[PDB]
């Protein structure tokens, strides 16, 4: 139950740093803020590493065995991770801002550009145990005078070619005996040298600078001493070079500028292969595949990530995330994708497994405040600050309905009917609730009676009663349908934000500004029970404020709560960096999750380092923005009293950490939280955590495979259920023959029914045994499908996971074979003559 | 925490000692079984034209004019594993015996030996662009041998009840690419008999149809009502 | 008996429904490959299809 | 069509579908104009689908393509056939509550 | 050890005027010795004492076949390049307009299939030579055989669009 | 724009605009983002719009 682990981070495909591919370039590793996301682009899936830097990460590299990663943040705290085990091996603090880190091609050394020193360390093994100090320093070279901007290893891991802000580039041999082969420095650029690469044969050296010159250096005579043989210029006038890379085997130089334009050249002849634009923001990262066929570009201002094949002029993916600006989320009615309503005015539909956005919708001209699904994933409603609720067909991708009021107000929350005739929406400046029909477009009613801004709306999913709750300390229950026009006001102790509604519509849980979650019986309007949550809330201290995190009143309450689908738990989040989940019978905290440890966000640390507090102000409120290398980030265009507007440049404070929406998954035992870093997805998995169910001493994996070998199949299945071990359940499940699936499925005891149903769901989504899984589903639904119907909310997430398998792989296969049957019948039954 | 240890007792089913169960490839020969691979490969194959049309940029990139014509072939010396970088191995049809491709050579050899297992292994192996480019070039002109060899290769394939969603999309890609020539010389004996035995094996696929119909209808009834 | 006869009638009508779908899209597709147009370049092809698409104009609210 | 459903390759009486086989371009194009506008119902669609079926299996497909006007008709009533196929497929998938009721009635004893 | 490549008397004068750009990669990049027999209208390539004779033979044989100078240098370099020759043979009806169908008005069909399949084609009266990679030759030859054996222009042009995309695509 | 951001986007919306939108027909594959997958393969126009 309560044993959730950080699974995934939807949204935010790129934040800051360098993109890396794999060696067999199937996955790409993308630095999201202080996590690292890895997107597998062929097996369409994605994961995020569990570990967490304390600042935004700035460098990524993993060796070409694929076996370990090293990630450095923006003040040099490196973290070495085992890439296959997904566990962190070492934490190593380099003392200053490291610009690049690279492994050797032969994997055994890595080097990094810390300040103006190139330091080469040698890679610890993945097979060795963790030591106190696994890194053994090879050397540290200091020949540059200003900071080093780039590394490049040679093809043999023998020389390393580094580029600096100082207007040179240098070549260093790895070992001391070849010191005479590599002692030269490469002058001649007017600006920062952005890259320096070898050719395939390591005879030519290309050095690309910031102003736009690429120099070809050759070991020629005018003795032989590395002349410059040709200077080529990009002649991009206002823009200048932001990122350079070179695939030496295909002779492909890829260059991204500060204007979104990137050009890619065939280098020693300098012929423009292609030139096209990501956008208007600068291209912060270019990275290239090992075969040189894919180019991954990252722009850091809009958080966007392309990977683009330049032969077939086509985007493998062109994605863009949302940092800090995400107002709402909603799971699809099968937990396959999450719809995100974001403050720059748009809807984005993110697949969960493959961590990418399928569709985006921009018809709101202001910050979209709420999304909500209806008509079982066919329609989706959203309300924004531009005055409109509007409806979206997720088949034809059309905004087919737009609902406005008559009073020019901005809508902050909505609620749809189950039987989606009526949409409903509430504002924070109008005190009314606006009731629109969906079939016609008209304003059906304006419900009145709150004396404070209607903070939250929800329709009961079963008996269809409306529950609104507002800042006049009052939850209110409206019987709209059928001649009633009945209003029942329940008062409560303080002003309400985030009501939520049970899946059976019996009870309603409200979150209050005191810090509590009260739970009320709807039909008999009396309080069933409350949780007191303001003392298990992690409220950090901001940098600007002059009052401690203990005495602060900023975030000791939950602005979003949500029921579990068995009705037994509540997940909750707010403007604090803890999300907490409880079980509502016992009103006790099951688990509290720290949503960020990034010190680049504001409300993370409860106690701020007193070294940073000086005789006039803290040292993190000092703006060091004019110490910057160029005008576009020396610029301050932040109009003064702006909080929660748009365009993070226009607010002047650090982005605070907050969760704006929490939701449970409708199909598989997880929840998504819309934080500022992205859509944090926390999920359990049954592979770990031995948690048996009434086993005795004679219940053993050995006993289960003896019962399987002796072919008591029902006894082996219930022994594996009492073990609750996923591999054993899978082994017995596949070993039962087709001849006696229905006998076993009829003799399964009723306590092991949700276990076998949720196992069949989470197995059959990705397993290939489609007819076996459908035989088991047919046998279970036929043998025990009355117990399910009279215990709906137990199998409410195990049955939604099963019809996530039938309509999403099995029905697609059945559609293909049906079309083949009918095209056969046409192609042989009719007349093709001339 | 970094490897997995065997739960096998010291003193003084290797998958069950390492707490794993590698799921077996198909449980029974009379059971349909999808491919061991991503589920999206069927959809990529069925709609890869419109997906790439989506994926094109909005205007054409600015190239040069003094660009070499054989730029795709003019590499140096991480090796490319596409259908374009394929060399022939080791007296005029569409593909001579020195310039036969691997797919056409294996298709012919399977037509000799009446066993297309290596052909189907190559088909399940290579990528969707390679699959479309191999099916789209299949000698649909004078005697129609390569089409009918592909059709009874797919027959031998989906007799085996494995990878069957891929064999279904290969038949859909055949009918899409040059089902017009099959409709043209309909009532030709060889191609009509090849389609006849393909339908003879393919008509036993409604087991999946009424199985998912039962599961969908009863699951909906049990959940809602 | 009701189940057998009812499902036989329903599969009998959707048989000719699916037949007519595949036949009519074959007719349209062979007309297209007979005399649609000649563009090998993808950008000119997509602009040609965008100019030759079906347009319908809708009354939206801003 | 109703008497064809009554009694018992051929979908009408055979003299009627050879009489619909031997009609020329103007007659079959107006016949498909009004099969197009009959197909827009959910009630009158079956007569339209079976007339389209007998035209397709009694005429030459290249001839049907080359008749001028019959590509603006078949574009108009392919997606109606698609929504009727989805509707009848949904109806036959929700038809198996009879089969579930039979297996419950068999588990009764 | 030597090779003789007979230059026909319709590609003789371009060989003489572009000869000064043909023999330098034959005599210093390749280390062959090269003679041009004005009596037999042939090119002789002999090996000096100080497996490239077949490369030089294919170089001058491409120029002999009808491929231009830079195309022949592309064959001399670029190891992954091949060249396939075939007559039509599949007269007013068939010979006199199948080649007009390969060409088209101003050779635009030949230009389109060249750019689509990344080969390049020289079309004689009925002798088609194709210079490309192995898969590229396969697709250009399949399309040329297609439009001498009868296919609609919409079908062959749609196949050309598709083959350009799928030949440039990774995966 | 900058008045809304300065006002910390509590504002009062623009009055009303019954505008006019032309949508061409196209696959909703093509109306999507660039990623390997898709979500729906319909056509953007209804049968009663064709």
């Amino acid at each position: 139950k309560s044993d959730f682990k950080f699974s995934n981070l939807l949204g935010t495909v790129y934040r800051q740093g360098n993109i890396t591919f794999s060696d067999d370039g199937k996955q790409l590793l993308s630095p999201v803020g202080n996590r690292v996301s890895v997107f597998d682009l062929i097996n369409n899936k994605s994961f995020t590493f569990e570990y967490e830097h304390r600042k935004n990460i700035a460098a990524i590299d993993l060796n070409k065995q694929g076996t370990l990663l090293i990630s450095i943040d923006e003040d040099g705290r490196a973290i070495l991770v085992n890439f296959k085990a997904r566990n962190v091996l070492h934490h190593f603090n380099f003392k200053e801002k490291c610009s690049a880190v690279k492994f050797s091609p032969d994997g055994r050394l890595f080097a990094l550009a810390s300040g103006r020193f190139l330091q080469i360390w040698k890679t610890p093994d993945v097979n060795k145990d963790r030591q106190f100090a696994p890194f053994v320093r090879h050397r540290v070279h200091a020949g540059h005078f200003q900071d080093i901007t780039s590394l490049t290893w040679s093809q043999d891991s023998r020389f390393i070619l580094t580029t600096s802000k100082d207007l040179s580039a240098k070549i260093w041999s790895v070992d001391s005996e070849e010191k005479n082969l590599a002692a030269t420095t490469f002058n001649g650029h007017r600006d920062y040298v952005m890259g320096a690469f070898f050719s395939h044969d390591q005879e030519k050296i290309y050095t690309v600078s910031k102003d736009g010159a690429v120099f070809v250096w050759e070991f020629t005579k005018r003795k032989y001493s590395w002349r410059i043989t040709k200077k080529h210029f990009f002649y991009a006038n206002q823009a200048k070079v932001k990122c350079v890379t070179f695939h030496p085997a295909t002779r492909l130089l890829a260059v991204g500028f500060t204007s979104g334009e990137f050009r890619l050249y065939d280098l020693p002849d300098f012929t423009l292969i292609q030139q096209l634009s990501m956008g208007q923001n600068p291209v912060n990262t270019v990275s290239v595949n090992q075969t040189g066929e894919w180019l991954a570009f990252g722009s850091s201002k809009l958080g966007q990530l392309l990977v683009y094949e330049w032969q077939s002029e086509s985007y493998i993916l062109k994605q863009q995330g949302h940092f800090d600006s995400t107002n709402s989320l909603a799971y699809s009615p099968d937990g396959s994708r999450v719809v995100t309503a974001s403050e720059d005015g748009k809807i984005k539909v993110w697949d969960i497994t493959s961590g990418f956005c399928l569709a985006t919708f921009e018809e709101h001209t202001s910050s979209v405040t709420a999304v909500q699904f209806a008509k079982r994933g066919q329609v989706m409603f959203s309300s924004s600050l531009d005055g409109t609720v509007r409806a979206w067909d997720l088949i034809r991708y059309r905004n087919f309905r737009t609902f406005t009021g008559t009073e020019r107000i901005q809508f902050n929350c909505l609620a749809v009917d189950p039987s989606g005739e009526v949409v409903c929406a509430g504002s924070l400046d109008n005190f009314d609730i606006h009731v629109w029909s969906v079939q016609t477009g008209q304003l059906l009613d304006a419900l009145s009676g709150h004396e404070g801004p209607v903070s939250c709306l929800s329709f009961s999913q079963e008996n269809s009663v409306l529950a609104s709750a507002s800042w006049d300390k009052t939850i209110r229950i409206w019987s709209i349908f059928g001649r009633s026009q009945q209003v029942e006001p329940i008062e409560v102790y303080s002003d309400v934000l985030a009501l939520s509604m049970r899946p059976d519509g019996k009870e309603v849980a409200v979150s209050t500004l005191k810090g509590q979650i009260s739970i009320f019986n709807i039909e008999d309007a009396k309080q069933v029970g409350n949780i007191d949550c303001r003392k298990d809330i992690i409220s950090g201290r901001f940098n600007q404020d002059r009052f401690t995190a203990k005495n602060s009143e900023r975030s000791k309450f939950f602005t979003t709560i949500h029921y579990s689908f068995d009705g037994m738990a509540i997940v909750a989040g707010g403007n604090n960096n803890s999300i907490c989940l409880y079980d509502v019978p016992n009103e006790v905290l099951l688990k509290r999750f720290i949503v960020s440890r990034n010190m680049a966000l504001n409300g993370t640390l409860e106690f701020l380092n007193s070294k940073k507090m000086t005789e006039a102000g803290s040292l993190d409120l000092i703006d060091d923005a004019g110490e910057n290398s160029d005008l576009e980030d020396r610029i301050d265009n932040s109009l003064p009293g702006s909080q929660r507007g748009g365009d993070l440049s226009t607010r002047k404070m650090r982005p605070e950490v907050r969760v704006t929406s929490v939701q449970f998954s409708p199909t598989a035992n997880a929840f998504a939280a819309a934080s500022t870093e992205g859509l944090l997805i926390y999920s359990t998995n049954d592979t770990i955590l031995f948690d048996p169910f009434d086993l005795d001493v004679d219940v053993t994996p050995h006993s289960t495979v003896e019962a399987l070998r002796e072919k008591q199949f029902l006894n082996a299945l219930v022994m594996a259920f009492r073990l609750n071990e996923e591999y054993l359940i899978n082994k017995v499940y596949e070993a039962i023959p087709i001849k006696e699936i229905p006998l076993v499925a009829s003799n399964i005891p009723a306590i092991y029914l949700p276990r076998i149903l949720k196992f069949i769901g989470d197995f059959a989504i990705e397993s290939q045994h489609i007819e076996f899984n459908l035989i088991w589903i047919k046998a279970l639904l036929s043998a025990s499908g009355g117990y399910i119907n009279e215990h709906k909310y137990l199998f409410s997430t195990a049955m939604r996971s099963i019809q996530r398998f039938i309509v999403r792989v099995a029905k697609e296969v059945v559609n293909t074979t049906t079309d083949n049957k009918y095209t056969y019948r046409f192609l042989v039954s009719t007349d093709g003559s001339m | 925490q970094f490897k997995t240890v065997s739960t096998r007792t010291i003193d003084e089913l290797n998958d069950i000692d390492f707490n794993t169960y590698t799921s077996l490839e198909q449980i029974d020969k009379e059971l349909l079984t999808l491919s061991i691979g991503p589920r999206s490969k069927m959809n990529t194959l069925l709609h890869l034209d419109v997906i790439r049309k989506r994926s094109k940029p909005k205007e054409a990139p600015k190239k040069s004019e003094k660009l070499p014509f054989f730029l795709q072939l003019s590499g140096e010396k991480s090796v490319r594993e596409g259908i374009a970088h394929e060399t022939p191995e080791e007296f005029k049809v569409t593909g001579r015996l020195g310039f036969e491709s691997h797919f056409t050579k294996q298709l012919r050899e399977g037509s000799q030996s009446k066993d297309y297992s290596s052909l189907l292994a190559t088909l399940i192996n290579f990528s969707p662009a390679a699959v479309d480019l191999e099916i789209r070039s299949l000698n649909s002109f004078e005697p129609f041998d390569e089409i009918v060899w592909f059709i009874d290769a797919l027959t031998q394939g989906l007799k085996s009840n494995k990878n069957f969603e891929l064999y279904e999309t290969f038949m859909s890609l055949l009918f899409k690419a040059h089902g017009d020539v099959i409709h043209a010389n309909n009532k030709n004996q060889d191609i009509a008999s090849a389609l006849q035995n393909w339908e003879d094996v393919h008509k036993k696929e409604d087991r999946l149809d009424d199985l998912v119909k039962f599961c969908m209808g009863v699951a909906a009834f049990v959940t809602t009502a | 008996r009701v189940k057998t006869e009812l499902r036989s009638a329903l599969k009998s009508t959707e048989d000719d429904l699916g037949f007519n779908v595949q036949g009519l899209k074959f007719v349209k597709q062979q007309w297209n490959l007979r005399h649609n147009y000649e563009f090998v370049d993808e950008y000119d092809q997509q602009e040609k299809e965008s100019n030759s698409a079906r347009k319908r104009v809708f009354g939206t609210v801003i | 069509l109703g008497e064809s459903r009554s009694r018992q390759e051929v979908i009408f009486n055979e003299e009627l579908d050879q009489a619909i086989s031997i009609l020329n371009d103007e007659q079959l194009i107006l016949l498909m104009k009004r099969c197009r506008d009959w197909n827009t119902n959910a009630k009158t669609h079956t007569i339209a689908q079976r007339t389209i079926r007998c035209i397709l299996m009694h005429h030459n497909i290249a001839k049907l393509s080359e008749i001028p006007g019959m590509v603006k008709i078949v574009d108009a009533i392919i997606p109606y056939t698609q929504r009727h196929f989805t509707r009848v497929d949904n109806l036959v998938e929700q038809s198996y509550i009879l089969d579930y009721a039979l297996v419950e009635m068999d588990k009764l004893f | 050890e030597s090779r003789k490549i007979m230059v026909p008397p319709h590609r003789m004068t371009p060989l003489r005027n572009s000869w000064t750009k043909i023999y330098p990669p034959l005599v210093e990049h390749l280390k062959l010795q090269v003679r041009m027999n004005l009596k037999t209208k042939s090119v002789e390539l002999r090996t000096n004492p100080k497996g490239a004779l077949q490369k030089g033979a294919d170089f001058i044989k491409a120029f002999t076949l009808g491929f231009d100078l830079d195309d022949s240098i592309a064959l001399l370099r670029l190891d992954d390049l091949y060249i396939e020759t075939f007559e039509v043979k599949d007269t007013g009806d068939h010979l006199s307009r199948a080649i007009g169908r390969i060409a088209g008005k101003d050779g635009k069909t030949k230009f389109a299939i060249e750019n689509a399949t990344r080969t390049r084609i020289v079309l004689a009266d009925s002798k088609i030579h194709i210079l490309g990679g192995f898969t590229h030759i396969r697709m250009a030859r399949e399309s040329v055989v297609s439009l001498i054996l009868g296919s609609p222009p919409g079908k062959v042009y749609g196949n050309l669009r598709t083959v350009a995309s799928r030949l440039k695509e990774r995966y | 724009y900058k008045l809304d951001v300065l006002s910390s986007v509590h504002f009062v919306p623009k009055p009303a605009s019954t505008s006019l939108e032309i949508r061409v027909e196209t696959p909703t594959i093509s109306m999507e983002d660039a990623q390997p997958l898709y979500m729906s393969n319909a056509s953007s126009l209804a049968p009663q719009e064709i």
